[PDB]
RNA sequence: UUAGUUGGGCACUCUAAAGUGACUGCCGGUGCAAGCCGGAGGAAGGUGGGGAUGACGUCAAAUCAUCAUGCCCCUUAUGACCUGGGCUACACACGUGCUACAAUGGAUAGUACAAAGGGUCGCGAAGCCGCGAGGUGGAGCUAAUCCCAUAAAACUAUUCUCAGUUCGGAUUGUAGGCUGCAACUCGCCUACAUGAAGCCGGAAUCGCUAGUAAUCGUGGAUCAGCAUGCCACGGUGAAUACG
RNA sequence: CGAAGAACCUUACCAGGUCUUGACAUCCUUUGACCACUCUGGAGACAGAGCUUUCCCGGGACAAAGUGACAGGUGGUG
């Protein structure tokens, strides 16, 4: 009955952590969920491309956020011990 | 202030008018102060307000009280080119 | 319960077939209260009347996304997805009527230094 | 009629509205205090009802005293010699607006070239 | 000038509406997104520097 | 393009996109719809036969064309695709429908097919011009 | 259950990772060939649609005011602080746009269907007071949970009956509300009243080939507040291309 | 169009009132918490007083005053 949220910038690095929190989660209790995919939450900066002038063009820039959730369904000392020892590849945000 | 929880003037002026109770009018004061409303109070003793570059005199009315002192003391001078 | 999805521009159509008389619920409503016009009716009637499946089957829809002409091609294209369902041989008469083409008209981006997404200012040379 | 010769053709409520001082809104509100239906037009009317209209209006503010008011208001202004009357005096926008270009209605039409 | 500018900035007014926000490497006071705190042509530099996080360029 | 739901003419679906305005096809095909049934009142008749004999009369068969001939810019005649012809019939119909000065949308367009079909009315006088000018220019075919 | 509510289940959507597929790959015609035209299948057919992606160099194009920077100049002032003012001036000209000039409409009521987005000292609910702008209140929310957020055009009914009009909405007067120490110069919004010009635009001139133009609302940034501007969003949805 | 926000600030311009190792940095010398809050004269900057500045373990970090080297220029030339 406790929750991770996972959210960060690369899709990538985070689905793999994921994978790695979800094996360790099996290995230390064997009653979890998979992780849930949520929407990504994004920002489009857009910018003047010239200096001085030129309003008419531009450059955008897009900052995404992809993000998984996990649920734990039958804990253990054993699993909290786990995921209180475990550090991820940083670039990302782990919440529980 | 537009709103009820006002009227809004300045204390450095509202204490100075308030002294010249006993100013007999023949001395003047002198305001940086444009945005203060002007009370009652003010009647009769006239302020000089900065515009810009001077001190500008206005002398007070009944029919000018409600308004600011930038109402009565212009900033750009203009003379129909 | 035959079952067909149905998408056009933003709508989407989530809609399913059973054997009956020619009722029709549309988001717990009478398909006369949601699409009121005749135009848009026949155009969700176009594939039962295509192959001659109208006075067999009902209707049952629930949609979400769009405007109310996006959600009638989504339900039509969902229609023709659920008619292909109950009989691959209605495949020739519906492609041929055009109904499974999934129109991928979408609305197009806008864009810098346009007032849309083709427009573009009103250009003076002085 | 009600102060000036309405129309006749015309609904009780724009009729009122042809009223310098009474608007759509003034109009409801008075027809409401009267009692009276506001879609009715106004050659269907009967004399205790207009005179009972009439009777609410002398009560609202009289149409030439408003031209009076409103003059006074400025002349006040003017006579002063505040900006916002200088601007009343010179022709010119009173609120905080812009006059390098679009000021029509204030200037006149459109001046000759310099 | 913008010396003395970037220094009056930092050190707080007299009141607090008199804030206004300048790009921390030059203190230029327009197109400053307090989101990175960068002015605009500074945040194209190091957005292609990828020097800022998660931010990529935005094909669609 | 594709044919009306109710009647089977792309004409009517054409039409109703030619007085649209702004999208706002509800308005164009109710008011086209509440028109036929204004003209079938006032006549009694099959609207596709009514609305075919004013297409076929507003119907031009010869148009000009502006073209450089020596040294200047003329009218040469020439005979109009048929589906400019079509294109031009529905066209004039709608904007002498809209600058005629009736109430009401429908109205002008029913009493102006109906003229057609009679061979009546503005629309019918510019397929007349047309040919008398470019019948005037036909020495330069 | 008042509510997809609660239970339950991922069927279906939706989400988002890895895959698939569309490559002239196949058939017919012609070409010698490259290729071209047609045909099939399929969601999509011919670089599917749209983006970003801008070669050597031209205009000694713009930028010493983003930054750095050579040279020169001021260096008890060309430097620095504070208040107040100006950048918003106003006889007049141009550009770009918003609003309209109305009946395919306006006023009033009821009422259906969006997407893309933002939120911690920030979003701010319900309920209430106030004609209203707003006030009060503090639920829920560090957010696919909750809020900003009734989407408006559309549709249905009633009215106005083609009129400088219930068009239009300026300008002005009075009184209110917010923000902020402060709204005269010089903010925005509301109420009442006023009701301007304008009854489709000279010579000329501009964008657009498809979910485009046109049209309607929405959101975001900047930002205490201050948008007809800018960038994105979906809704409705055309005409035409002889050449 | 720079301006993805000109009430003050922004803001560079103007008038007025003021300061000159300075609004902003390094190097030296003395010292150490520097300051914060109230009163008075002020348009405020700023001057007079008060109360009150706890530096931390020779070192560290930031600070007042002297002191010249230097600073600073949205001053110029794209
Ligand atoms: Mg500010
Ligand atoms: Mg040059
Ligand atoms: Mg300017
Ligand atoms: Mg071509
Ligand atoms: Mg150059
Ligand atoms: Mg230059
Ligand atoms: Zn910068």
């Amino acid at each position: 009955k406790i929750r991770i949220r996972l959210k960060a910038y690369d899709h990538r690095i985070l689905d793999q952590s994921a994978e790695k929190i979800v094996e360790t989660a099996k290995r230390s209790g064997a009653s979890v969920s998979g992780p849930i995919p949520l929407p990504t939450e994004k920002s489009i900066y857009t910018v003047l491309r010239a200096v001085h002038k030129y309003k008419d063009s531009r450059e955008q820039f897009e900052m995404r956020t992809h993000k998984r959730l996990i649920d734990i369904v039958n804990p253990t000392p054993q699993t909290v011990d786990s995921l209180m020892r475990l550090d991820l590849p940083s670039g990302v945000d782990i919440e529980i | 202030r537009s709103l009820k929880k006002g009227p809004f003037v300045d204390d450095h002026l509202m204490k100075k008018v308030e002294a010249a109770a006993e100013s007999e009018k023949k001395q003047v004061i002198k305001t940086w102060s444009r945005r203060s409303t002007i009370f009652p109070t003010f009647v009769g003793q006239t302020i000089a307000v900065y515009d810009g570059r001077k001190h500008v005199p206005v002398y007070v009315q009944e029919d000018m009280v409600g308004h600011k002192l930038g109402e009565f003391a212009p900033t750009r001078t203009y003379r129909g080119h | 319960q035959y079952y067909g999805t149905g998408r056009r521009k933003s709508s989407v159509a989530r809609v399913r077939l059973v054997p009956g008389d020619g009722k029709i619920v549309i988001n717990n409503r009478d398909w006369e209260d949601y699409i009121p016009f005749a135009a848009l009716r026949e155009v969700i009637k176009q594939p039962l009347v295509a192959t001659e499946t109208l006075g067999n089957y009902d209707v049952l829809v629930n949609v979400h996304g769009g405007g109310y002409t996006g959600q009638a091609g989504a339900i039509r294209h969902g229609v023709a997805r659920a008619l292909l369902q109950v009989a691959p041989e209605y495949r020739p008469a519906l492609k041929s009527a055009g109904l499974l083409t999934r129109d991928s008209r979408m609305k197009e981006r806008k864009k810098p230094g346009l007032k849309g997404a083709r427009r573009a200012p009103q250009f003076s040379k002085r | 009629i009600a102060g000036v010769d309405v129309p006749r053709e015309k609904r009780i409520v724009i009729s009122l509205t042809y009223i310098y001082g009474i608007g759509k809104q003034t109009a409801k509100e008075v027809l409401a205090e009267a009692g009276v239906s506001e879609d009715t037009r106004t050659r269907d009317l009967t004399e205790e009802e207009l005179g009972k209209i009439r009777e609410i209006l002398d009560r609202i503010k009289v149409e030439g005293d408003l031209r009076r008011e409103v003059n006074l208001n400025i002349k006040r202004l003017i006579e002063i010699g505040s900006y916002r009357g200088m601007r009343h005096r010179r022709g010119l926008p009173v609120r905080g607006q812009n006059t390098k270009n679009n000021a029509r209605t204030r200037k006149g039409p459109s001046k000759t070239v310099a | 000038a913008k010396k003395s500018m970037i220094a009056k900035q930092k050190r707080t007014p007299k009141y607090a509406v008199q804030a206004y926000t300048r790009c921390e490497r030059c203190g230029r006071p327009h197109s400053v997104i307090r989101k990175f705190k960068l002015c605009r042509i500074c945040f194209r530099e190091l957005a292609y520097k990828g020097q800022i996080p998660g931010v990529k360029k935005a094909s669609w | 393009v594709l044919p009306d739901p109710i009647y089977n003419s792309k004409l009517v679906t054409r039409l109703i996109n030619k007085m649209m305005v702004d999208g706002k096809r509800g308005k164009s095909q109710a008011i086209l719809y509440s028109a036929f049934d204004i003209i079938a009142q006032e006549t009694g008749k099959d609207p596709m036969e009514v609305f075919e004999q004013a297409m076929k009369n507003i119907m031009p068969l010869l148009e000009v064309k502006a073209r450089r001939v020596g040294g200047a810019n003329y009218q040469v005649p020439i005979e109009v695709r048929a589906d400019r012809r079509s294109t031009l019939g529905l066209r004039w119909l709608v904007n002498y429908a809209r600058l005629r000065g009736e109430k009401t949308m429908e109205v002008r367009v029913a009493r102006e097919i109906m003229d057609a079909a009679n061979n009546t009315g503005a629309s019918v006088k510019k397929r007349e011009d047309t040919h008398k000018m470019a019948d005037a220019n036909r020495a330069f075919a």
